[PDB]
């Protein structure tokens, strides 16, 4: 009730007050409103000047309820626009917060944590800003003992939250030796038992495997991908969601980092995750399997092992747009690299009909694909002699309704296809 | 055929 509910100039009349004590009651006051929910006035905080002074509070060690409630004050500005970071920032608090890591008090340290999540969280640029004043070192040691569970939950939580901005983000990605120093303790809190910070190291390791082959060798090289793996069949939508975009990533790298995912058993796991009641999940479980159907013959083979064509020709029947979108693609992928048998196989398990029937979608882009994936079918057929025996199966679904008036589609690409395939398979 | 590739901040409150 003391600091509870303060004017905006009465903070500031106690803050710029000679007395310590009066200071540190001010700014517990500024820390309460901007701790609350609905709309704090971060902006008049900031319009009155407070920054620098909640800055040097900081740094003085002989009080340190002071230092705490301004880095909470700090850390809640933070939290706001870019604008509102970027005023955090232009105060000189990144340095001020990196000394605060290596506070005796456990409460004060965390807040530093938090508040450099917040800054680095921004973008690459606060990001990198935050890594060039040596925020690292001191965070990785907080980290270095023994045993994770001897901290506590909610300081290891933080830790982790703060290491995944880090690693967050593109154009430019994490340095590539700080993505090399954090690694080691990113893979340790991977296998953390707490839900929590599970979630946020496989968002990390999302962030990290999202770019060019060679950051995603980085990971892969650490052995997390069985972990992930793992993780992937969690019953906690948190963990599986970032563990399934980690995966997705690796396999839009080299056939090589792809197989790695396959040896660690993740196809076993699809037959769920391309039924999954969350169709976000349903598609980028969709969209890795095109990029899987996208590899070699040998791992398209291992595909067809695990049962996983006939979930593809489900997606592929019924599921949210975007989902199908991903499941066209995933066919025509695996119609271009496979072979005679694996296509045969994929038309004997129904794909035509649900292929057909999309060729009524409005999206130009998924037309293309899916007459793509005939040609390459009849390509197929063609190698058998057995062209008609597909015309017939395309004719008796009303699919060859669908190719003919896509000859009076405004696309170029789209009318080209359609009648090649008219005039050559079905006259 | 080829490959297809594809909160930040946080407020302490009460």
């Amino acid at each position: 009730q003391g600091t509870v509910n303060w004017s905006v100039e009465d903070i500031v009349k106690g803050i710029n007050s000679n007395n310590l004590e009066s200071q540190l009651q001010a700014t517990q006051a500024a820390r309460k409103l901007l701790s609350r929910e609905k709309q704090p006035p971060i902006d008049n905080i900031i319009r009155a000047g407070l920054i620098p002074k909640f800055v040097s509070f900081l740094g003085k060690t002989d009080c340190s309820p002071i230092q705490f409630e301004s880095a909470w004050a700090l850390t809640n500005i933070a939290s706001g626009t870019s604008e509102q970071t970027k005023a955090v920032v232009d105060g000189g608090a990144i340095p001020a917060f990196i000394s605060l890591l290596a506070s005796p008090h456990a409460h004060i340290s965390e807040q530093a944590v938090w508040a450099l999540g917040n800054i680095a969280g921004d973008g690459s640029a606060f990001r990198d800003l935050v890594i060039k004043h040596g925020a690292i070192d001191p965070l990785l040691a907080l980290l270095a003992v023994p045993d994770l569970s001897t901290l506590a939950c909610g300081y290891l939580r933080n830790l982790t939250w703060t290491l995944s901005n880090l690693c967050r983000n593109k154009n430019p990605a994490p340095p590539l030796d700080a993505v090399e120093q954090i690694l080691p303790t990113l893979v340790r809190l991977l296998h953390h038992n707490d839900p929590e910070v599970l979630a946020d190291s496989c968002w990390a390791i999302s962030y990290l495997t999202d770019g060019p082959n060679e950051r995603i060798e980085m990971v892969v090289k650490k052995g997390v991908v069985p972990q992930l793996v793992k993780l992937l069949g969690a019953t906690e939508l948190p963990i599986v969601t970032p563990a399934l975009r980690a995966i997705g990533n690796i396999v839009t790298g080299t056939d090589e980092q792809t197989q790695k995912v396959i040896d660690a058993g993740a196809l076993a796991v699809f037959p769920s995750l391309l039924t999954n009641p969350k169709t976000n999940i349903q598609k980028e479980a969709t969209w890795t399997m095109s990029n899987i159907t996208a590899g070699r013959q040998d791992q398209i083979q291992q595909v067809v092992n695990h049962g996983l064509v006939p979930f593809l020709v489900g997606v592929l029947s019924k599921a949210d747009f975007k989902t199908q979108k991903e499941a066209a693609w995933a066919i025509t992928n695996y119609t271009s690299g496979g072979t005679v048998e694996q296509i045969v196989y994929l038309v004997h398990c129904g794909i035509i009909e649900p292929l057909m029937n999309l060729l009524s979608a409005k999206d130009t882009k998924i037309i293309q694909v899916i007459l793509d994936a005939i040609s390459n079918i009849f390509q197929a057929a063609e190698k058998l002699g057995e062209t008609e025996k597909l015309s017939i199966m395309i004719e008796e679904c009303g699919g060859l309704d669908k190719i003919e008036a896509l000859q009076r589609h405004e696309n170029e690409s789209v009318y080209k296809a359609s009648l090649n395939l008219i005039e050559k398979y079905f006259s | 055929n080829r490959k297809r590739r594809g909160m930040p901040k946080r407020q302490r409150i009460p």
